[PDB]
């Protein structure tokens, strides 16, 4: 499986 | 302080029971694969300057936010686009609440959506 990151944006 | 904020953070945050030790980022694909958009569970990053990882099943698939830890409080790492300070949490429960809006912020523009942490069966 391919793990992908993500980061938030608050806003 | 110093040392009893970490471990009481870490120690408050197995006893969730949003949290699954020994599984991998592969295995959180698997666990969250069959389960609708919005299921979650907290999990060991295998990063080296991280202790945990939140993994969702988003309308785009499963998504993994690593989670912060400075100071003995919880975050959710942040795009440095955003327009807002991170909201930090001193217990892992507030984080989750924090990212249940009702049908809200997002991830590069897909919404963060938390609904259900993964259940056991």
């Amino acid at each position: 499986s391919t793990v992908e990151y993500s980061t938030v944006v608050h806003s | 302080s110093e040392y009893q904020l970490v471990v009481n953070a870490v120690r408050k945050l197995q006893e969730s029971g949003f949290y699954w030790s020994a599984v991998t980022g592969g295995e959180a694909n698997l666990l969250l694969s069959a389960e609708p958009a919005g299921t979650f569970l907290i999990r060991d990053s295998s990063d080296q300057r991280h202790f945990f990882t939140l993994s969702v099943k988003t309308q785009s698939g499963t998504k993994n936010l690593r989670i912060q830890c400075e100071g003995g409080s919880f975050s959710l790492q942040s795009d440095p686009r955003s327009t807002q300070p991170v909201p930090r949490f001193d217990c892992v429960l507030k984080l989750v609440h924090h990212y249940m809006p009702p049908q809200a912020y997002y991830i590069y523009k897909i919404p963060l959506v938390l609904s259900r942490p993964l259940s056991s069966n």
